[PDB]
RNA sequence: GAUCAAAAAGACAUACAUAAAGACCAGGC
């Protein structure tokens, strides 16, 4: 009950800790079109708080060059800090350096 | 759901005349015709037809909206002739032409087929 | 901002007088706009005296 | 400051260039359920008793 | 199509559409996409022209003889869920046609449409407010009555209604079993939407805009082979806006309607050139910029200025007029406030809120702004002491 | 069949006098609160309309020569208060004559069967001494059709 | 009273009221309502 | 999902086309010289039978309700 | 004040007569008598906007200065602006 | 003061396909001629249809929906019709309408398509028109599933709804090269020339006319199949004519009543 | 109806309107009117608030009707001017060019609603009769309203010199005696800014004749734009093979 | 046994793991369906980066 | 406000006058 | 001995009050 309950609602942590807890991790995924599946199977997500006026997390970086779309983004107070993927890019999964 | 009904633009209810003739008080000899359920395929006929006749001076439709399905034609002769008898000859002129055309049409599908 | 400038100016308004005064009563113009004329009817001119 | 009322409607709007400045094409379902109350009197009682 | 399976799924809000096509110009990476297996959208004839007025800011004249025919026409599936329970200890819930006379709150919906076991047979359409799933609660207050005899209702009636305005088909149920074992029953509803006047369509460039006006295939302007566009888009549109790409689809597709070839698209080539495609449309007989000489669909005379037509690849929006639109008169009212609901789906009110009270202070209509903030809102009454002036 | 006016309230019951004029002991839950009528119209002994609130002479019955108040009114009895009857707090009920002032159609299928909707099928939503409205199954809409035009189908 | 299609082997199976819902010759818990006896006639628009 | 009677522009009927179409292709003809022997001169019909994407072939492979 | 040194324009301001048709027009449309004869006319903002031109309406206005005090205008002795 | 009068010249005539060439007729005489062409000659098309079994793919509308663009032979029945509406008799009776069934179910491990020669018709003057050349189709069978339903032809006209357009594209040109200048080209040398042009390949437009009309209206009219290609234009004459001697009637009752 | 558009910015953005009732489902509105209101269609909606009663209706009608609202107090400029196709379509309308026979004239007087009854005599008698766009045009021009703005592309050096009233390239416009004599008009006449023709009706004229003004404009030149038509093309994106050449030596050097 | 886990879809451990076209259809699951979400109570939830 | 800033008395005088149907 | 009544159009008997709040998430202009 544990698990199941923090993938379904999204608020990431301990339910009485939710205060603290951070939100907006697991969305309900998207069936509108097949392409607006992959873009959402495939995305990234800044923490930065979406109420921010600054500036500088939201510019486009020059590192972003094709690990991540340069056009793809959403609009509104949401801009620049919801990142899609790039076709090509590969997170990588991790190892251990023994 | 607003959609309206598909056989609105030429069928006529109960009440609505066809064609209603108000006569121009801007204008000496001038009358403004009103055809209800007609579009562009009748109203273009006509001012055609009557801007060869050389009596009238002016000639005109005009469909005051696309969603609704009426025509407005204002038609100005000159004196000693009237708005009615203009837009009579008219139609009575398309009908002459138009039933020389179907018969030619059938001549020349006759010669079509085999000579 | 556009919401602080109204909150702050709401009730001045042109009184009988045609003096400009606030909820008050307070007195913040003699006449409005110094020369007590709408501003909608108003165009731009030269003085043609002037330079 | 500011509540929800009555009396309101809402859709998106499209251009219609026939119409005048100041008409509004308002489609007959939004039209249908808001009312205006309407006084009679001898004139128009004969209208609204057809309505 | 958003998936191939969705006639088995059950979602709720699953739009999809009869007749998709995979683009005529199209990027050599939407291989790996799989867009031509899952396209949404439909190529259609675009000219660009100012022609009637109703296509100016962003919208859009359709031709209504294609809507006719099965162009941008969908489906809209909408799926609800209504699950039985065992909760007070005499308290249970069951789905069972409910009776006016043993069942207590009822409406006066059709409740003969549903069957024995209160679940509407799937092919019997249902419009706002028709009831798709009957479903009674037993009233424990039959326990809490003591000595009432036997009480008129003992039913309570939970019954499920479609969401107001939502016309459609039942298209499928389904009766299981959930997690504690209790019945579960879905209801797939379903209604076909035609595209409107209200309706949205963008293409792939970025420009969205409603449908302005339907004109039949007569009122169309036509080329010189009788070719009519399927849309009309305004020319205005391109030059601030500055999506050339746009003018190119159009020119690169109409080389590759003709040819059979599915042109290339993607986006750093050197290999194509707007001069490289241009020497190729000149071969099928146009005008190889694209222009084309078109006439007048109403008068029948030709129009002055050559017009640019060509295939081009447009979508239809999730978007729709028939969910956005809304009216309220003296409906459901707040319980705290007394003031009117919120939301579409609840017959709610709209807001007027700080910034509207502060444009009719603009105006100076105070009796505007007190009956739309008193008299057409809650209006109440206070009796007020006069020593003191607190209420009585 | 029967109503009554609280003339009394008890504990556990009220005494109520029922519309035959008798009074009877009740608990609280025993009976049922009714929705009142306040726009009610009868006749009086001579034809006159009688309403709520209007002040009325009995001038047959039991309580011939009385004067009272209509409170309520409920198919032939009328519930008439008079401030200076004690008895049952002043409530007492007449014969509105003892007076002088002082649908199946719904829900069926039909088949539109004349004008320009013709051969529609449909639903009836709402049902008029008139105009019935059908629900029509082949698009999204309902329509008002004379009933001289619906034909019923099965 | 009520035919049920089972969505697993396909076969209609009569089950009624105030019953847990198994298909008999698969157990296969999801069932489907069949379609409706009534006219439906369509516009060919 | 299935090829649309009536091209949408002019409204010729492609809908008889679709399976004499497929054959054209699988006896090496080029999308062109297909549509051709079709005889869909316009444009407008050579992009409804080009463009077109059957859908009706994967909706198949799911087994009905009923057997 | 006194009906002499009365200082306030004499023009009816866009105020005034937006309040003078409405206030009219909603005793017009309750029996209420109509001063200038009516012609064709069933609908009472026609009405009360006819008996302005004509300085009919039986209205004063009263005005009150910032001060406290007040005028009493009738609504023949304000100038129409329209 | 009085109407022109106009010549026909049929060029090619096939079972597809008209091209007549009709000279001395006015710009707006001659469209309305093609634009009648479209709404206003009648054709059958399938309207009421009822759906009993239906376990395709595809959900009852979408099928009624193709079933009503399928092409319906009208060539000569579409005269004795009345229109649905005009029709005295409650419901459908033999002269406002055709009765169709289709009855279908795939017993086969093998794809079944349903196609349009599956529909059967009570009358043999009117079929679906590819059996009179592959054969449209309704809808694809997996086995197990069937398809049957009924379904009534009406008459009816291409105003209402695009399925009663007896025509596929209706080509209309008038003035090829061009001397009249109703449309004017930034540069004359980059267009191509039409078909019916009269100009040697050396010069691009012909010299401007001032005294000319437009005449000789070129046309090209193709039937969908309902209509033969001959018939389609026969029928759209006779049916303007029709509304014009609807107009003198009811112009004449009103010109006698008002006066 | 009062009607509106979130957020209200200024008070143009909630204006009186007059219902006309009309199919389908969406509020449509003149183009003219989209300026204040800031609204483009696509996917826009706006707010409909219907007063309940005659006091509070004849409140809207003196005070926040449309034809009231055209001049701003911020800017003392008008709002609404003329917008999009129309605005492109007058200036074609307008050249020396445009030569209008006796078929296309009956349509867009036909189109004038307050047209006096009279078909002007047209600027070339024979040996065809031709009319000008300046000659219909104006006939739209209400009264007797008087301007002289100057066109866009006007040269400086035209003041000066020669041929400052005969205006080689008919920039220059005036309007004398409600009727436009020369040059071409533009958003600098038309549109909205201090003196536009359109600002010397509603102070000269009224607010009355002024909403007829608008009305005219959009009709009579939409409805003659179906004869010309306009367009974007790629042949209009495209310069000389000589001009290509002087673009990169530029970047180059 | 302490307790259940929550599934990717198509990942090595799901059932539908190693199946071809011919095996998702009699299963009902679309083969141009990419994977990678989680099914919990019912609906489809999408873990994001 | 506007439209609020003055009050509105009736003219018992002014009323007497005048052809009044209803 | 005299006398010997049938249940009066039901109007969600009306507010359709299912419209938990609360929250996060997605999108629109
Ligand atoms: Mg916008
Ligand atoms: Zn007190
Ligand atoms: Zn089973
Ligand atoms: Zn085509």
């Amino acid at each position: 009950d544990g698990l199941k309950y923090s993938l379904a609602t999204g608020n990431w942590g301990d339910q009485k800790k939710a205060h603290q807890a951070r939100a907006g991790v697991s969305q309900v995924l998207n069936r509108l079109t097949f392409a607006s599946t992959l873009s959402h199977l495939r995305r990234l997500n800044s923490p930065i708080g979406r109420d921010g006026k600054l500036a500088k997390p939201r510019q486009l970086h020059n590192t972003l060059w094709g690990m991540v779309c340069p056009a793809e983004t959403p609009e509104g107070h949401a801009v620049g800090l919801v990142k899609n993927l790039a076709l090509m890019a590969y997170i990588s999964v991790g190892s251990q350096p023994s | 759901m607003n959609a309206p009904p598909a056989f609105e633009s030429f069928l006529l209810f109960e009440g609505e005349k066809k064609i209603t003739i108000n006569k121009d008080t801007k204008v000496p000899n001038a009358c403004l015709f009103t055809i209800n359920k007609e579009d562009h395929t009748l109203g273009n006929i006509i001012k055609s037809q009557l801007l060869k006749d050389p009596q009238v001076l002016f000639a005109g439709y005009k469909v005051p909206h696309p969603l609704e399905h009426k025509i407005i034609i204002r038609v100005q002769t000159t004196p000693d002739y009237s708005p009615q008898e203009a837009f009579t000859n008219a139609i009575t002129d398309l009908i002459s032409e138009l039933s020389l055309l179907e018969e030619r049409f059938r001549v020349a599908i006759k010669d079509k087929q085999e000579g | 901002i556009q919401r602080r400038l109204i909150k702050s100016m709401e009730s001045v308004m042109v009184k009988y007088d045609a003096t400009v005064r606030n909820s008050i009563n307070q007195v913040v113009q003699l006449r409005y706009g110094e020369d007590g004329l709408a501003g909608e009817s108003v165009e731009f001119q030269n003085l043609a005296t002037l330079k | 400051m500011g509540k929800r009322v009555d009396f309101s409607a809402r859709t998106v709007i499209t251009p219609d260039p026939n119409l005048s400045i100041d008409q509004v094409g308002v489609p007959r379902s939004i039209a249908a359920n808001m009312t205006f109350a309407e006084i009679v009197t001898p004139f128009n009682i004969d209208r609204l008793q057809e309505l | 199509v958003y998936i191939t399976n969705f006639h088995v799924r059950m979602d709720t809000l699953a739009h999809v559409l009869y007749y998709p096509q995979k683009p005529l110009v199209t990027t050599r990476s939407m291989e790996y996409l799989r867009f031509r297996e899952l396209p949404a959208g439909i190529n259609s004839i675009v000219a660009i022209a100012s022609y009637t007025g109703y296509n100016q800011e962003d919208s859009v004249i359709m031709n209504r003889s294609a809507v006719d025919r099965g162009f941008f026409r969908s489906v809209f599936y909408r799926s609800y869920k209504e699950q039985e329970s065992k909760k007070g200890f005499d308290q249970e819930e069951v789905f069972e046609k409910p009776t006016r006379e043993t069942c207590q709150g009822m409406r006066h919906a059709i409740y003969d449409k549903l069957d024995d076991d209160g679940l509407i047979a799937p092919g019997v359409r249902v419009s706002g407010d028709d009831v798709i799933i009957g479903k009674t609660v037993t009233l424990p207050e039959n326990e809490d009555e003591l000595e009432g005899t036997n009480r008129r209702y003992t039913k309570r009636d939970c019954s499920t209604f479609l969401r107001t305005s939502e016309t459609g088909i039942v298209d499928q149920v389904m009766v299981t079993l959930n997690q504690e074992g209790y019945k579960f029953c879905k209801i797939r509803v379903r209604s076909v939407r035609i595209p409107q006047i209200g309706d949205k369509f963008a293409s792939r460039h970025g420009q969205k805009g409603t449908c302005g006006i339907q004109y039949r295939q007569e009122d169309m302007p036509f080329t010189c082979e009788g070719i009519t566009p399927d849309i009309i888009i305004n020319p205005h549109a391109i030059p601030s806006r500055m999506t050339i790409g746009h003018l190119i689809e159009c020119l690169q597709g109409k080389v590759s309607a003709n040819k059979g070839e599915i042109g290339d698209a993607t986006p750093f080539n050197d290999a194509v050139n707007v001069q490289k495609i241009s020497n190729l449309l000149s071969d099928y007989g146009y005008h190889l910029r694209g222009n084309e000489v078109l006439y007048n669909g109403f008068t029948g005379r030709k129009i002055t200025s050559q017009i640019f037509i060509g295939p081009t690849y447009y979508q239809r929006l999730k978007h729709m007029v028939d969910d956005k639109i809304h009216s309220r008169a003296r409906g459901p009212i707040q319980i705290l406030n007394r003031q009117p609901m919120e939301g579409r789906s609840r017959d709610g009110g709209l807001r007027f809120g700080e910034m509207e009270r502060d444009c009719q202070i603009a105006h100076g209509a105070a009796q505007f702004l007190r009956e739309r903030l008193f008299e057409a809102s809650d209006p109440y009454q206070v009796h007020v002491c006069n020593l003191c002036g607190i209420m009585a | 069949q029967t109503v009554g006016v609280i003339v009394r309230l008890e504990r556990e019951t009220f005494q109520v006098l029922n519309m035959y004029g008798k009074v009877v002991t009740v608990r609280h839950q025993a009976v049922t609160r009714k929705k009142d009528n306040r726009f009610a119209v009868a006749l009086d002994s001579e034809q006159n309309n009688i309403h709520v609130k209007d002040i009325v002479k009995v001038i047959d019955g039991p309580h011939s020569g009385r004067e009272g108040e209509i409170r309520h009114l409920f198919r032939s009895f009328a519930f008439l208060h008079c401030k200076k009857l004690v008895e049952n707090g002043g409530m007492f009920v007449c014969k509105t004559r003892h007076l002088v002032l002082a649908n199946e159609l719904i829900g069926q299928t039909v088949r539109i069967s004349q004008g320009p909707y013709k051969g529609y099928i449909g639903v009836v939503k709402d049902a008029t001494e008139s105009t019935a409205r059908v629900e029509l199954h082949s698009t999204c809409q309902t329509i008002s059709v004379d009933r001289q035009r619906l034909t019923t189908v099965g | 009273p009520m035919i049920y299609i089972c969505g697993e082997c396909h076969t209609e199976n009569e089950i009624k009221s105030r019953d847990p819902i198994r298909c008999r010759e698969c157990g296969y818990r999801i069932m489907y309502k069949k379609r409706t006896k009534r006219l439906v006639v369509f516009d060919a628009r | 999902m299935i090829i649309p009677v009536r091209c949408f522009t002019c409204g010729k009927i492609v809908g008889n086309k679709w399976e004499a179409y497929l054959g054209l292709l699988q006896a090496e003809y080029t999308e062109g010289d297909a549509l051709d022997a079709l005889g869909l001169k316009r444009y407008c019909c050579r992009r409804m039978l080009l463009a077109h994407v059957d859908l009706i072939e994967k909706l198949l492979n799911y087994a009905p309700l009923e057997k | 004040q006194a009906n002499q040194k009365r200082i306030t324009t004499p023009y009816m301001t866009k105020y005034e007569r937006a309040r003078v048709l409405g206030t009219r027009a909603l005793q017009i449309a309750m029996c209420a008598p109509v001063m200038v004869e009516l012609e064709g006319e069933t609908d009472p903002l026609l009405i009360a906007m006819k008996e302005l031109k004509a300085r009919k309406i039986p209205i004063i206005i009263r005005r009150y200065l910032p001060d406290g005090s007040y005028e009493d205008w009738g609504v023949d002795e304000l100038i129409i602006t329209d | 003061p009085y109407a022109n009068q106009p010549t026909v010249r049929i060029t090619e005539l096939t079972d597809e396909n008209v091209k007549f060439i009709i000279e001395n007729t006015d710009l707006a005489v001659a469209n309305s001629i093609r634009r009648v062409f479209i709404a206003e000659v009648p054709i059958i098309a399938i309207d009421w249809v009822q759906i009993d079994a239906n376990s395709s793919v595809l959900h009852d509308e979408f099928i009624a929906h193709r079933l009503g663009l399928i092409p319906l032979t009208s060539d000569d029945i579409v005269d004795k019709l009345q229109y649905s509406r005009d029709c005295t008799c409650e419901e459908f009776c033999p002269e406002c309408s055709v009765e169709f069934t289709l009855d279908v179910r795939c017993n086969e491990d093998q794809t079944r398509h349903v196609t349009s020669r599956d529909l059967i018709s009570n009358s043999p003057r009117v079929i679906p028109v590819t059996s009179r050349q592959d054969d449209i189709l309704i809808v694809k069978l997996r086995k197990g599933q069937e398809l049957r339903l009924r379904a009534y032809a009406k008459k009816g006209f291409g105003k209402e709804h695009a399925k009663w357009n007896p025509t596929a594209g209706v080509a209309f040109e008038y003035d090829p090269d061009n001397a009249l200048r109703h449309t004017v080209y930034p540069k004359p040398e980059e267009w191509p020339k039409s078909e019916y042009s009269e100009l040697d390949e050396d010069e691009s437009q012909a010299p401007y006319d001032p005294n000319g009309k437009p005449e000789r209206f070129y046309y090209n009219v193709e039937s969908c199949g309902s209509l033969r290609p001959e018939t389609i234009v026969l029928s759209a004459l006779s049916g303007l004519k029709k509304k014009l001697s609807d107009l003198q009637t009811q112009l004449s009752h009103e010109i006698q009543s008002d006066v | 109806v009062i009607f509106n558009r979130q957020p209200t910015l200024h008070k143009m953005s909630m204006m009186g309107h007059r219902v006309r009732i009309l199919p389908w489902s969406t509020f449509r509105l003149n183009l003219s009117v989209t300026t204040p209101y800031n609204a483009d269609f696509d996917g826009d909606e706006m707010n409909l608030h219907l007063p309940q009663s005659l006091e509070t209706r004849a409140e809207i009608q003196e005070l926040a009707m449309v034809p009231r609202m055209i001049v701003t107090p911020q800017s003392n400029r008008p709002v609404m001017g003329i917008v999009q196709d129309t605005l492109t379509a007058v200036r074609k309308f307008t050249k020396r060019d445009v030569f209008l026979e006796r078929g296309e004239v009956m349509n867009l007087l036909m189109f004038l609603s307050t047209w006096d009854g009279k078909v002007p005599q047209p600027a070339i008698l024979k040996p065809r009769p031709l009319w000008t766009g300046k000659q219909i045009f104006s006939l739209i021009i209400p009264g007797h309203i008087n301007c002289i703005r100057t066109h866009s592309t006007h040269p400086d050096d035209e003041d000066s010199g020669p041929y400052k009233h005969i205006s080689p390239g008919d920039t220059k416009v005036v309007v004398e005696n409600g009727e436009l004599i020369m040059g071409i008009l533009c958003k600098k006449s038309l549109g909205t800014s201090a003196g536009s023709l359109v600002h010397i009706s509603y102070l000269e004229m009224g607010h009355d004749i002024t909403r007829l003004f608008y009305s005219n404009i959009q009709t009579v030149i939409n409805n003659w734009l179906l004869i010309e038509g306009h367009t974007i093309g790629i042949g209009d994106s495209i310069a000389d093979s000589k001009t290509y050449q002087d673009i990169q030596n530029t970047i180059k050097k | 046994f302490i307790g259940k886990i929550p599934i990717m879809l198509r990942s090595t451990y799901c059932l539908l793991n190693g199946l071809t076209d011919r095996d998702l259809c009699e299963l009902n699951e679309c083969p141009l369906d990419p994977g990678g979400y989680f099914i919990i109570n019912g609906s489809e939830k999408v873990l994001i980066a | 406000a506007g439209t609020g800033c003055f009050d509105l008395l009736l003219d018992a005088e002014k009323c007497k006058y005048g052809m009044e149907i209803p």
